[PDB]
């Protein structure tokens, strides 16, 4: 957790972060990405 | 449009033969419509996230924008010069061959990149369930970090970058939120960039949740149209094909199937015993047809096959009649003049085959296992085929016992091995057989209780009875999964059975004083049952004697409801039990906030 400091816009054990999941935003990527021979094209 | 761009290669005028593919040193421009842009797009989106953890560790290359791989050329954009001319476009954005090529493989080595650095923030991540579906819970961040500063294992990644894989998963999780430089406080709001995405999949507690109850409906609505439930108690002819029977191999146990329950399956119902001989391998052995009837299997009404009769863990008495011992147990075809049921001596059996013996005695096969010495696991095995029994009016299939000499021992023991486990394997699909013939279309709505209890359970693998219930099952689990059939909510399903019941109780009460005016509170109940008895065990609607469901209206009925009922769910179908669906998950999160209590004061 070493200080960094500009790399990316926040460091981890940087001032009053917060661990909290709401209900309301379940963390997600893009897996479902459609490719399929139809759908892409 | 869509498709390779094409330019008038005569010049000016355009006409449906003056175009051509304007290829050239970089393969051919294909136009990029508008949707296509969205994907691309969407995949560069997921791979420029991870751009804190790229320069980090000095790979990639910078962030790759979709505006690299494409150019605005301009001309007639179609799939063949005469549908081309029809969308003439104006600097559009088209990506040639070759670049199709590295946005291709760009994608692909940066995809890998990323996969790897990816499944290191994960068993991090995960690794402290940053998802809850009910109300909030936090975990002081501290504890939080200073905790898997400990469990994550000393190869991850997360140690070696902290606040680089930081700033990917803020990204990601909406849970972590970041504390804002200059107030030093968090922010309420959590701004993962899947925002959307990510808003609309929470269990909304209106109605479960719309990426779900969507997906079981569109599900569901995929099955309907593609194995072709609908149609499903037609009354016509239907080509084998349109039950797309694969991986169809049932097994059974005959010498005790009854004749009648199966019609590919007759037995030698005689007085007497029937000793026959045949010179097999030089030996001469005696087929019995012993004491009992001998059940054997027929082999017209038998789907050129790999039959394939297992002989294992059952008896053999070779302890008592010493006759049995010493023979080789085979499966023997046995044709007879006389048609069988009607064998009566040795004289009718025309000719005896050993299609397939098993070499040594009946003592190297046993094993002692208490006394009752049982068979060593072996299988037995023809490869009957249509047409090598062409002519051939009477002909069966028996797995006996080949006695190398009959003796008064085996006068009441009757050697049929077909107490075994017998697997038959249709091997040829396009046939399949029905009441004891061989077609190439059934009739579903005839299948229709029709069978008995057993001559269902005694079906012959891949035969009607066998493709008229694998159908079902498919319909059974489009209603079992999208529609509510057990509930009290009256679903499309039992709904469209209690309509058929009425108008039926309707007219037979019509003609005599009508004395009873139909019920309804006992007939949506009624049908409720009948319904659900379907979705309960598909098979059912086979067997002479099922109440409602085997009467012609149903089914035929029932899915063309169900079919409909599917196309329409809405989104938020979830809304069932939305309630106690609900308050379980919160019952989950007042868990797990229990659980981040301890992260929070055991690692201090
Ligand atoms: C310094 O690196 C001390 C360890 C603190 C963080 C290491 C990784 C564990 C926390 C992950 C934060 C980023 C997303 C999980």
């Amino acid at each position: 957790g070493n200080v960094q400091t500009s790399v990316n816009t926040y460091n981890i054990t940087g001032d009053g972060n917060s661990f909290t999941p709401t209900s309301d935003m379940t963390s997600t990527a893009a897996p479902a990405i459609d490719l399929k021979p139809g759908v892409l094209n | 449009p869509t498709g390779k761009l094409w330019r008038p290669v005569g010049t000016s005028v355009a006409t449906i033969d003056s175009l051509a593919i304007v290829s050239d040193r970089f393969g051919q421009y294909s136009f990029v419509n508008e949707g296509m842009r969205e994907t691309f797009s969407k995949a560069l989106f997921d791979i420029n996230m991870w751009q804190p953890l790229f320069q980090a560790t000095k790979t990639g290359c910078g962030p790759i924008v979709l505006s690299s791989f494409t150019t605005t050329t301009s001309g007639y954009v179609g799939a063949t010069a005469g549908d081309a001319l029809d969308n003439p476009v104006t600097n559009g954005v088209f990506i040639s061959t070759v670049q199709i090529m590295n946005l291709q493989r760009t994608i692909a080595a940066r995809m890998r990149d990323v996969a790897l650095w990816q499944k290191h923030l994960d068993t991090a991540m995960t690794m402290l369930t940053p998802d809850i579906s009910a109300g909030s819970a936090s975990c002081n961040w501290k504890s939080l970090l200073a905790f898997a500063k400990d469990i994550l294992p000393l190869d991850n990644l997360c140690l070696t970058y902290p606040n680089e894989f930081y700033n990917v998963a803020i990204h990601r999780y909406p849970a972590l939120k970041p504390g804002n430089p200059d107030t030093k406080l968090p922010d309420a709001q959590a701004h993962p960039l899947g925002e959307v995405a990510g808003a609309f999949n929470a269990a909304t507690s209106e109605v479960g949740s719309l990426v779900g109850s969507s997906s079981t409906l569109s599900q569901a609505i995929s099955t309907m149209a593609g194995k072709d439930l609908d149609l499903i108690e037609a009354d016509t002819p239907l080509p084998v094909s349109v039950f797309t029977p694969s991986l169809a191999p049932r097994s059974y146990r005959p010498a005790f199937i009854k004749p009648e329950d199966a019609k590919w399956i007759a037995e030698f119902n005689n007085s007497s015993l029937i000793r026959k001989t045949l010179t097999y391998s030089g030996a001469t052995y005696t087929v019995q047809l012993g004491p009992g009837p001998t059940r054997v299997i027929d082999m017209n009404a038998m789907i050129d096959s790999v039959l394939t009769l297992d002989v294992s863990g059952t008896i053999l008495p070779y302890d008592t009649n010493p006759d049995l011992s010493t023979s080789v147990p085979a499966f023997v075809l046995i044709q007879t003049s006389v048609p069988i049921q009607q064998v009566t001596t040795a004289a009718n059996i025309t000719a005896i085959t050993v299609v397939s013996a098993a070499g040594a005695s009946a003592i190297n096969l046993a094993i002692n296992v208490r006394g009752q010495p049982r068979f060593n696991m072996l299988h037995l095995q023809a490869t009957f085929e249509r047409e090598t029994i062409t002519g051939i009016p009477y002909i069966y299939g028996l797995g006996t016992f080949l006695i190398p000499s009959p003796t008064s021992s085996s006068n009441f023991s009757n050697p049929t091995l077909m107490d075994g486990l017998l697997t038959v394997t249709p091997v040829l699909l396009r046939e399949t057989t029905y009441k004891g013939e061989v077609v190439d279309a059934i009739v579903p709505a005839t299948v229709m209780a029709n069978q008995t209890s057993e001559e269902v359970a005694s079906a012959l693998a891949n035969d009607a009875i066998v493709l008229v219930s694998n159908h079902l099952n498919k319909l059974a689990n489009v209603v079992g999964d999208a529609i509510p059939v057990a509930s009290r909510t009256d679903d499309s399903a039992t709904s469209a059975i209690v309509s058929r019941l009425a108008v039926q109780h309707k007219l037979s009460q019509v003609g005599q004083a009508s004395p009873t005016p139909p019920d309804y509170p006992l007939l949506w109940r009624r049908a409720k049952r009948a319904a659900s008895m379907f979705v309960s065990n598909p098979s059912l609607a086979l067997q002479v004697g099922i109440p409602v469901l085997t009467q012609s209206g149903m089914l035929s009925a029932l899915t063309s409801g169900v079919g409909t009922a599917l196309r329409t769910g809405s989104l938020g179908k979830g809304v069932t039990d939305a309630s106690e669906k609900l308050r379980a998950r919160q019952s989950l999160t007042v868990a797990k906030q229990a659980f981040f209590d301890q992260i929070g004061s055991l690692w201090p």
